[PDB]
RNA sequence: UAGUCGGGUGAUUAGCCAGACUCUAACUUAUUGAACGUAUU
């Protein structure tokens, strides 16, 4: 049935879809992306044919996603995520280890079985095809090891779904004690105005993860960080200032001003100029007041010239 | 060599004791407590008798084995007789005395026993309510355990005729009695030692006012 | 040493250059290299090996390149495991070979009989003439004895013991099991010896005696 | 002072210890062990900081277990101060059982285990009391959770018992209180703090009783 | 790359070093100045502009500890408790971590020490593995250097990996920059109760 | 005190000025994929 649906969407024969899917878990290009400090991340992108199938699958089958899930959601982003926590003085950040590569077919099917909200029902015959659509085989020789890849277009949807029940439980638990909770992919954020309530959250998380996923998904204990208005607070790259307003941060603002000053004297190269323009669009989205200030500081004419 | 009575004098005045000798000796005592020697003698006597009947029945090929078994029997009887001849405490009693001493004197240790784990004999201890190996003990606990265990071993070996072998005579010298001990243990250490070893003359050195608070000025 | 290590064990390590003694004192590059090339027939005209070592704190490490030697040694090891082949001899005889002889010689532990004892201490500098004497005496004893007579004798003893257990003497069952184990071990050793395609002890002895007498002029 | 002599025909390091010239082998274990620590540390810093005017002002992390090991109380009062003076940019991470050592350190530097921990405590914290400049007896009780007087000694309770007897007999020395008074005097001595406290109790209680009678 | 250039010009040491390695003057001098710059305070003591110290330590199923966090002082931290509270365990954990810096200052890709699979895993831990996680600070240009040492118990079929690359990356800066032009290097030392020993002048070590 | 937030100045990722904050307690991250902003259409 999954095959018939895909064939219809992609205007292909059932036979050619089925044939393609036989080796689909191996149809991934592996490459490296430089980290911002030193080193590399390894990424696996599906081949074009497989990407099309994956997108078709996601289109055909709507999986439930909790409102606390901020990543990969239409009309939501890092701004919304940060804004959720801006009014609270105390902050806790937690992180899940090897999040995407921890999600296996076993976890996926368990989540389907367990799910409260209306999950699509799949015929047993379709389960094998679904696994081949959604999961990557990193090791050629080991056909048994299938995992989600961050690089696949279906992986965001599947990962959010797999966290649905987790999000339900923890969100409900936090709401009872007046803690705000959001998740951006593998990044968990908790905030509150009550002192000495966030300390219990890490223990609660560990128990819940064990309950739902056993040993498959774990907290990165090194990445658990407490913060307050005594210290720097940021959520997904956005600084929350002490006036409870979203900010780019002083250093980034100073850097942007530097680039504008360079532009004013015709010192910016084309690459840097393009960079500056892009960054200003982001600044306009997070902190529009900053753009107003730059207009005041640098002449509206200069800024318009830049953005033209 | 660790079962020989006068091994009790082996590097007694060297400064460290021989805690390694204790562990060997203690495991030895455990193995002997699980294995009765006279039943082995009775079993060996029965085996010798069975083998003698086979040799008398015309099977000359097993004569070499009979001679070996007779030798083993004679050795077992001799050991039994030597044990009988030594008037020495039973291995079970020896073990119990030492265990009690250790648990009484060393505050963090409530129990000590020998486990057979995999294919090797291992001494285990209940330390602060948790079961651990000797290698897992803190330095302070181990050092103090070592002192008491060594001393108890030697006293048991040298005082076989006493109901309580730890009430034997002797002179024991201890440098820096407070070595590695927290203040709480320093408040109990002299009392515990003197209670466990009532007829030993202790000559000790200390830098601890806490230790001195438990001792009469005449002793200082 | 890298050939010998890998003939003996998969992933075996040979010896390494010293950072202290092997690097030239005034080397600008602050590393040392020992490069060798071996020949093994026209199918393998070049087997390169490099041993390297860098000084402490240098910006780059200089590592040894040993893979070709390991690959070749692996062929010898693996093929030999399946079907016995002849293996190469490596030996170093330094001025240390001039040492006095211990007249008192060790009882046959049984390590000297094992084929890969031939690689023991082979690159140490002195040889092992003590090992020769032990091995040669062993060879003599085996030549004067018979092999399999012990098995036949053991077979006869196990048969006699089996008859005793069948006759109702259950006390000797433990001894039967021990003797069956000894018999199985003897057969296995015999079979392993048979499997290893090793020359008869008599022939081994003859070859060595002839070699010694041929090469050493004063010895007939 | 420390110096090398060769004149005997073998190289000997000598030190002036308490005004006497001795070999290293003749030092007490406490002196030698502490000397060893400092000598080793200084050597390494000199070797690793060739471009500093004072190489002992270099960077590093030094861990010391049981800093008070073999040290007399007098030395325990100096040891942390001396080390921090000599090595001002090293991060020291230390363990101790010594209240005397703690009396020389700020409370912010101290990390204390909870008294009945059982290895499930999530975060270590500093003591509530300020330790630096405090009396050793207070640190014993308030930080190390140990009585300043040994509870397992009967004589440690005599003053308390004496006071209770005095209060039971309307402040007058009865036969029982007199016996105990004499025991205190006999045991601790005529010039003891304990006897002075007993005397004080007698004086105060007599005066309180007189006031009560006047009323 | 332009991204590294921006970060490096912002004072990021790792970016500056990456640019130095790819081009192999400007960037070299940035790295060397980051390590060597400092000033003499009012008391006459030299103070490095970029300090190096351990900030935080986390222990998971390590010896007696199920999960423990310690925040350290930049200058002096004293740990107190009764015998058996794990004071020495904490120092051992730190010393093993520091061994990775020392190994890599001596030799590119050098190996530090490891947690014991016989003794170091908590006896009653349901997950049969242990983690020692540290974070080091090296000035505002390198605020966080995270290291994890991990070990699984001896029987266990899953094996838990250590994460030591950040230690190696920082140690590489010290080693490489020093080779080109001499710099001052950090001292790491552990003095445990083993420091009490008899002295023998007679014994000389002839190794190095 | 310190650290943090950051409105201003400053050929400007620096420095300096101003104001404010303090649960034991931020360490600024990743693409070509996904989502979001902007441009293009
Ligand atoms: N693997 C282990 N599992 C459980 N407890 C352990 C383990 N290893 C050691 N311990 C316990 O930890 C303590 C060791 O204390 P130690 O680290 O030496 O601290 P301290 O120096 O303060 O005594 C003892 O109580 C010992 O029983
Ligand atoms: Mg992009």
């Amino acid at each position: 049935s999954v095959i018939r649906g895909l064939a219809a969407v992609l205007r292909q024969s059932d036979s050619d879809i089925s044939a393609f899917l036989v080796t689909a878990p191996r149809k991934y290009k592996v490459y490296k992306i430089p980290k911002r400090t030193t080193g590399f991340r390894v990424i696996a992108q599906p081949a074009k044919g497989l990407k099309d199938i994956q997108r078709a699958f996601v289109q055909l089958y709507s999986l439930p996603v909790h409102d606390a899930s901020m990543a990969y959601m239409k009309g939501k982003g890092i701004r919304d995520n940060a804004a959720a926590h801006a009014g609270n003085q105390y902050l806790l950040k937690a992180d899940l280890e090897d999040f995407f590569n921890s999600i296996t077919p076993a976890i996926f099917w368990r989540c389907i079985e367990m799910s409260s909200a209306q999950t699509p029902q799949f015929e047993p015959q379709d389960k094998l095809f679904i696994e081949k659509i959604l999961f990557w085989q990193p090791i050629k020789r080991r056909k048994t090891k299938l995992i989600l890849s961050v690089g696949a277009p279906s992986s965001p949807v599947i990962s959010n779904f797999c966290m649905y029940e987790f999000d339900n439980r923890i969100h409900a638990a936090c709401k009872k004690v007046e803690i705000t909770y959001t998740r951006y992919a593998d990044d968990l954020t908790f905030s509150s105005n009550i002192p000495d309530v966030l300390k219990a959250v890490p223990s609660t998380l560990e128990v819940l993860l064990k309950d739902l996923f056993g040993s498959a998904l774990r907290l990165n204990h090194s990445k658990t960080v407490f913060s307050s208005k005594a210290h720097n607070r940021h959520v997904t790259g956005i600084t929350i200032n002490n006036e409870e307003t979203l900010s780019l941060g002083r250093d980034r603002k100073r850097f942007i001003k530097h680039l504008i000053n360079q532009y004013k004297y015709g010192l910016l190269d084309n690459e840097d100029k393009a960079y500056l323009i892009g960054l200003l669009a982001f600044a306009s989205h997070i902190e529009p007041s900053f753009i107003t200030r730059m207009n005041e500081k640098y002449s509206l004419e200069l800024m318009e010239r830049l953005r033209g | 060599r660790r079962e020989e009575r006068f091994d009790a004098y082996s590097q007694t005045l060297g400064g460290a004791g021989r805690f390694d000798h204790f562990v060997e000796w203690y495991i030895y005592l455990h193995k002997r407590t699980v294995s009765d020697i006279s039943s082995s003698i009775k079993e060996l006597e029965q085996q010798v008798n069975d083998l003698q009947r086979t040799v008398d029945g015309g099977m000359v090929s097993v004569k070499s084995l009979l001679e070996q078994m007779k030798f083993k029997l004679s050795e077992a009887i001799e050991r039994n007789d030597a044990a009988v001849s030594s008037r020495v405490l039973t291995e079970s009693v020896q073990k119990s005395i030492v265990e009690k001493a250790i648990c009484s004197v060393v505050p963090s240790i409530s129990n000590i026993w020998v486990e057979m784990i995999t294919g090797s004999d291992l001494v285990k201890v209940t330390n602060d309510g948790h079961d651990v190996t000797i290698d897992q003990l803190s330095d302070g606990q181990r050092v103090f355990l070592s002192l008491v265990a060594d001393l108890a071993r030697r006293m048991v070996m040298l005082n076989p005729l006493l109901e309580n072998p730890l009430e034997g005579r002797g002179i024991v010298l201890i440098d820096e009695i407070e070595l590695h001990l927290h203040p709480k243990w320093q408040q109990e250490v002299i009392l515990n030692l003197r209670s466990a070893f009532p007829n030993i003359q202790f000559i000790i050195t200390t830098h601890s006012p806490i230790v001195l608070s438990t001792i009469e000025k005449r002793c200082i | 040493s890298w050939f010998v290590a890998n003939i003996l064990k998969e992933g075996g390590s040979g010896q390494r250059l010293s950072e202290m003694t092997d690097i030239k004192n005034d080397a600008e590059d602050r590393y040392s290299d020992v490069s060798s090339t071996f020949f093994f027939g026209k199918g393998l005209k070049s087997v390169p090996i490099r041993l390297s070592r860098s000084a402490l704190g240098t910006a780059e490490r200089r590592d040894s390149e040993v893979k070709p030697a390991k690959d070749l040694a692996d062929i010898w090891r693996v093929i030999n495991e399946v079907n016995t082949i002849n293996l190469p001899t490596f030996a170093l005889y330094n001025v240390e070979r001039s040492q006095p002889f211990n007249r008192n010689i060790k009882d046959n532990t049984g390590r000297r009989e094992e084929r890969f004892d031939a690689y023991s201490q082979t690159l140490g500098g002195a040889g092992r003439f003590d090992h020769f004497v032990e091995w040669y005496i062993y060879l003599h004893k085996r030549t004067v004895s018979d092999i399999s007579s012990s098995i036949k004798e053991l077979e006869q003893q196990v048969n006699d013991l089996q008859r005793t257990v069948d006759g109702g003497m259950v006390s000797v069952k433990s001894l039967l099991e021990q003797m069956k184990f000894k018999l199985s071990e003897a057969i296995e050793r015999n079979d392993a010896a048979v499997s290893s395609r090793v020359l008869t002890e008599s022939v081994q002895k003859s070859i060595v005696e002839k070699a010694i007498c041929s090469v050493v002029p004063s010895i007939s | 002072n420390i110096w090398v002599e060769m004149i005997t025909g073998s190289d000997l390091v000598k030190v002036t210890n308490d005004g006497h010239d001795v070999t290293i082998d003749q030092l007490s274990d406490g002196q030698r062990v502490f000397l060893s620590l400092v000598a080793d540390l200084a050597r390494r810093m000199v070797m690793l900081n060739p471009l500093l005017e004072n190489p002992l002002e270099g960077r590093g992390i030094v861990l010391i277990d049981e800093i008070e090991l073999h040290l007399h109380p007098k030395w325990q009062q100096e040891v942390i101060l001396n080390l921090r003076s000599a090595f001002p940019n090293i991060q020291f991470i230390i363990t101790t059982h010594s209240p005397i050592v703690l009396s020389t350190i700020e409370k912010r530097c101290i990390r204390e285990f909870e008294p009945n921990d059982d290895g499930d405590q999530s975060f270590l914290d500093s003591p509530d009391m300020q330790t630096k400049g405090s009396e050793n007896a207070q640190i014993l009780e308030q930080v190390m959770n140990v009585h300043s007087t040994p509870p397992g000694i009967a004589e440690s309770h005599w003053l308390g018992n004496f006071e209770l007897l005095l209060l039971d007999n309307s402040g007058e020395l009865d036969n029982h209180s007199q016996v105990l008074y004499d025991q205190i005097k006999a045991h601790f001595g005529i010039d003891s703090i304990e006897l002075k406290k007993a005397d004080s109790l007698i004086r105060i209680n007599k005066m309180k009783n007189k006031l009560n009678k006047i009323r | 790359t332009k991204q590294y250039e921006r970060k490096a010009k912002g004072g990021n040491l790792l970016s500056a070093f990456e640019l130095y390695q790819r081009n192999s003057g400007e960037w070299f001098e940035m790295c060397r100045d980051y390590i060597q710059d400092g000033h003499v305070d009012e008391s006459g003591i030299f103070r490095p502009d970029n300090a190096f110290y351990l900030r935080r330590l986390t222990l998971k199923d390590f010896r007696r500890f199920s999960l423990l966090e310690i925040k350290l002082e930049e200058d002096l931290t004293v740990i107190i408790g009764n015998n058996g509270k794990g004071k020495t365990s904490i120092l051992y954990a730190i010393a093993k971590t520091l061994s990775w810096f020392v190994a890599n200052i001596l030799k590119e890709g050098g190996s530090g020490q490891r947690l014991s699979e016989m003794t170091d895993i908590k006896n009653d831990a349901e997950d049969r593995y242990s983690d020692v996680s540290s974070t080091f600070f090296f000035g505002k240009g390198l605020k966080s250097v995270p290291i994890r040492l991990s070990r699984s118990a001896l029987g266990t079929a899953e094996r838990r990996d250590s994460e030591v690359k950040p230690a190696k990356d920082l140690a590489d800066i010290w080693r490489v920059i020093n080779e080109v032009n001499t710099i001052n290097l950090p001292t790491f030392a552990l003095y445990n109760v083993e420091r009490s020993q008899p002295f023998n002048r007679n014994i000389k070590d002839n190794t190095g």
